[PDB]
RNA sequence: ACUAUAACCAUCCUAAGGUAGCGAAAUUCCUUGUCGGGUAAGUUCCGACCUGCACGAAUGGCGUAACGACUUCUCAACUGUC
RNA sequence: GAGAACCUUGCCCGCCGAAAGACCAAGGGUUCCUGGGCCAGGCCAGUCCGCCCAGGGUGAGUCGGGACCUAAGGCGAGGCCGACAGGCGUAGUCGAUGGACAACGGGUUGAUAUUCCCGUACCCGUGUAUGUGCGUCCAUGAUGAAUCAGCGGUACUAACCAUCCAAAACCACCGUGACCGCACCUUUCGGGGUGUGGCGUUGGUGGGGCUGCAUGGGACCUUCGUUGGUAGUAGUCAAGCGAUGGGGUGACGCAGGAAGGUAGCCGUACCGGUCAGUGGUAAUACCGGGGUAAGCCUGUAGGGAGUCAGAUAGGUAAAUCCGUCUGGCAUAUAUCCUGAGAGGUGAUGCAUAGCCGAGUGAGGCGAAUUCGGUGAUCCUAUGCUGCCGAGAAAAGCCUCUAGCGAGGACAUACACGGCCCGUACCCCAAACCAACACAGGUGGUCAGGUAGAGAAUACUAAGGCGUACGAGUGAACUAUGGUUAAGGAACUCGGCAAAAUGCCCCCGUAACUUCGGGAGAAGGGGGACCCACAUGGCGUGUAAGCCUUUACGGCCCAAGCGUGAGUGGGUGGCACAAACCAGUGAGAAGCGACUGUUUACUAAAAACACAGGUCCGUGCGAAGUCGCAAGACGAUGUAUACGGACUGACGCCUGC
RNA sequence: CGCGGGUAAGACCGCGUGGAGGCCCGAACCCACUUAGGUUGAAGACUGAGGGGAUGAGCUGUGGGUAGGGGUGAAAGGCCAA
């Protein structure tokens, strides 16, 4: 859920906040917790290569396992669902009947004290994982492996899923989020379901702070500056840059993507822009 | 007001960019060194 | 149907010829434009007229409660600023 | 002293007193103390000195560090990358601003003291002796675990129950790869292309089987679990250490009280003393004391915690430890852990108000030490309660086995060892950064009294200073304060600068509005002192009283202490927020939504940023970027994410 | 969150606890808007009076990093030892 401040304060105004309906635990797991420092955007060299990243809240990492293939078989149940900072999406706590606990990303519509079994018997409620092969086909998944055996790449953001179209020969057709078709080899795992916090993108920070609060820096604008700084720069009053759009490095606007790549074969389509 | 000068004195940080162990580290640090010894100084590093 | 105006029409041409909204404007040279408010007297100020030298829709258009060691004008109190 | 405003001693006056007092870190390096000097320096002279000379001074098992540990980061065996130079980086090894670790009070010198000495503690090791005291052989417990088989299905095998999907082709419909006459658009009509046609396949869509894909299981040899014997027979097994390994703990944000305490402060019981040449004041008034730690006992307020048994390979092997699952027993102020503080001890000691002679000052003696009130920014508290922005690692401590093991554990007494560096002095300043004995700068810790809300402000206690050119003199004039008749913005570019408002408690508050505001709006009233209500109300709380699961108990409470607010009467002055401190308010327009940032050293804005909007790019060692390359940030993120561009809350909108 | 009203339940309204905020007034702290002095100064950028923020996009110590056609830049051609 959303829930929407009221206008105390100009900072405030049109201010809204995650109502943290699905939390159910506030620390996590102190064995599956690592240290995690801020970069800043700055590279093994110490130069910034990535602009407007710094300052931020000090936060660390909770090991999340793409890797479910050692469990097979052995079911778990979701003993909690807390709050990852580093993620969009929430993350639930599986206590393994096996004794181990994991940690994976919450799909939608998961509930404390669920059963989630993964594996080749599996079956197609939400949160279990398996291979691309035993899911019939127009099913609804999420966290989808890349290559055999890498681990979950595709569709791992809040409220987002991906829909697999079909299958033939060894490779699975899926429609992924940015609405373009690709093909991947069907030997790669996939979890059942749609991921939790729909209503992530709703949220409307409300003031400068916030932002500065999740590691956002200010953004300087091209027009503004000057004629060394970017290429939009100069101008005695207020100018448009006085040429074709550029990137700060002079490059034009435009398609980017590396013309002959060894995986433009399994891009059955690319996404559609402006239709 | 604000007087602050610029050079702010401290040992540690004087020895750890100016000292003798970084200045024998690299090739240009090693021709500083030589250098200053064909001059005659006698205090070849800070 | 007196004067002016120009609804209207015609022409050329272009890819199209400025819709809403605002307008002596942080843009208006003529210019202290004209009418009205305010003062005993107001080249500044506020409201409108539109004849937009040379406004105009994300180099955004028109409004807007609150905020400003921002710019402009008036009043009450206060005083050696006079 | 030859020489004195400036040196020393005494008595007055004044200034700081959230400092201009006391203690540190960084920095400096002998400036510290004693003796000596007065051509150099001190913005003057100087007998003085942070100056010059000689001598002296810095004492640690417990303090700040190393010998213990890691973060950001640096270096980096091999290594990868790179014509050469070199760039990165693994294993490690460094790196406090953090984690872990054992000492407090008093005294002493001319200079050091948590270091020396006195009293009392604590923490690591070593040896000796004394027992307690369990063991290895010996023996106890050593009875008992493994095997032979059966059962009953894990189990490749062949296969079956067979299945998710549709592996692959089949068919068709649609669509049309070329092509063939022709239908169409047709160009006005013809052409010409397309293929709306023939197939067929650019192909797509659908169908069912062919069966495939993978998938287990039921389950067969096998393998193993269980049960039935096989020797309570072969193993096993037992004191103690026990990891470099496993696991717990270490282990963490911001905001906010409430509650209980203590430090401090203010009076008093009690003790010692004064008569401060004034009108009164001899105890009735006045002044000064009214102290004392770590540690060791005890475990209060507060906070926290279920316990037992079995199975179990998940924890790179094994685990009795940690997990997870089953059952049993549990809601007790039961038990255990933590823990401020009160109380005892430390303490027959130390120290102090004062009293003696003695005088550079050495020395001796040394009284009372109860009750309350107020009260913290400190302790309980790494707690509790809320919130989203989701809040270091490692050593350390505990535990588990793996593994070592015939000696080893516990206590008592005695004798011992405890390393290296720092330690003087200045440290908001004449000793550091500023060329100066410079109106600038410099992080942390202590926080007395009376007014006051306060760490502001005024005075002041402890303490420290009068800081290094003076002595005079009603000139103009400049600077900094103060006051002003009548008038009140006429001054001027402009109310620049001044003047004015200013506090507490009541009453009352407009247009507009995003329903929060606007708002301290504006505007109006009271404010001193004495008495009475009042032996009142309120907080606290002792005696007494009540109660209990009796204790470091709970309730209540005369007296005692402290304390508002109000009502009525009265007195004074020109003035009652009397000094210091302490909003000017209102109306309208432009720009920008707002809080913020900016040209160190003439520009703080209407500029930048900003939450919001859109567009473009990026399918993942992504796009973008730093690099010749490896590599790295992006991100330990995955299209509700990331980068770039323009606009800048919100509302109505965004034309051709 | 609780109580009362309200209702069929609501919406919502009053009273209690709670104490949010790039909230308010204001010292330390950090800035630098106006004025006067200084301008061979006390000072190679300060002083006296007023002034803005002052629980946050806050200020500050310690240690570290980014290097010259390069860094850094809430963007002024600013900063990188006067």
């Amino acid at each position: 859920g959303i829930r929407k401040y009221k206008p105390t304060t100009p900072g405030r105004r049109g201010a809204s906040v995650s109502d943290f309906a699905e939390i159910t635990r506030s620390t996590p797991e102190k064995s599956l917790v690592r240290p995690l420092h801020g970069k800043g955007g700055r590279n093994a060299h110490g130069r910034i290569t990535t602009r407007h990243k710094g300052g931020g809240h000090k936060r660390a990492y909770r090991v999340i396992d793409f890797r479910r293939h050692d469990k097979d078989g052995v079911n778990a149940k979701v003993a909690h669902i807390e709050y990852d900072p580093n993620r969009t999406a929430n993350i639930a706590l599986l206590h393994y009947l096996d004794g181990e606990k994991r940690y994976i990303i919450a799909p939608q519509g998961l509930k404390q004290g669920d059963v989630i079994e993964s594996g080749a018997n599996a079956d197609i409620k939400p949160g279990n994982n398996l291979p691309l092969r035993n899911i019939p086909a127009g099913t609804v998944i999420h966290a989808v492996e890349l290559r055999p055996g890498g681990g979950a790449k595709l569709a791992r953001s809040a409220g987002v899923s991906i829909q697999l179209l079909g299958k033939e020969g060894t490779y699975a057709a899926l429609r992924m989020p940015s609405g373009e078709i690709r093909r991947v080899d069907v030997r790669c795992r996939a979890t059942v379901g749609e991921v939790g916090n729909a209503e992530q993108s709703n949220i409307n920070w409300g003031k400068a702070g916030r932002m500065r609060w999740k590691g956002k820096r200010p953004t300087v604008r091209g027009v503004v500056m000057n004629p060394v700084d970017h290429p939009h720069g100069g101008g005695e009053g207020k100018t448009s840059g006085g040429r074709h759009p550029v990137s700060p490095w002079g490059k034009p606007e435009g398609r980017t993507r590396k013309p002959n790549k060894p995986s433009d074969k399994l891009i059955v389509r690319r996404r559609r822009t402006g239709k | 007001a604000k007087g602050k000068r610029t050079f702010q004195p401290n040992n540690r940080r004087r020895a750890r960019v100016h000292g003798f162990r970084l200045r024998m580290r690299t090739r240009a640090g090693r021709a500083i060194v030589a250098n200053r010894r064909s001059k005659g100084r006698r205090a070849l590093t800070a």
